[PDB]
């Protein structure tokens, strides 16, 4: 009834902050995630750009 | 203070006596008829009168 629905709600409060916790969890997670793949894939395209104007430079001299 | 203390003290060994139900909790006794207007005054103010 009501009165075991605002009691239930009580609890939901809870959940509802727990669900909350392991939400912004989750996106602590996630977002550096995100972040440490693009830095992977910007470390990759430097890497290979070095090695690229290593091969013009060579093979200009030669 | 005594007054208050033993008041609060009471109401903790009272607080022994309850009977839970898991994150939710009853209470059971006795009392006269005479006082049922005055059980019912108390009773309305629990929070929705559980």
């Amino acid at each position: 009834s009501k009165l075991e629905a605002i009691l239930s709600q009580e609890v939901e409060a809870e959940i509802q902050a727990l669900l909350q916790e392991a939400e912004a969890k989750a996106e602590a997670v996630k977002r550096e995630a995100e972040e440490k793949a693009k830095a992977l894939l910007q470390a990759r395209e430097r890497a290979l750009e070095a090695q690229y104007r290593a091969a013009l430079r060579r093979a200009e001299s030669a | 203070l005594w007054t208050r203390a033993q008041d609060e003290v009471a109401r903790l060994k009272a607080l022994e006596e309850l009977a839970s139900g898991r994150f939710g909790f009853a209470l059971l006794g006795y009392v006269p008829v005479k006082a049922k207007p005055k059980v019912e005054e108390a009773l309305a103010r629990h929070k929705e009168s559980v």
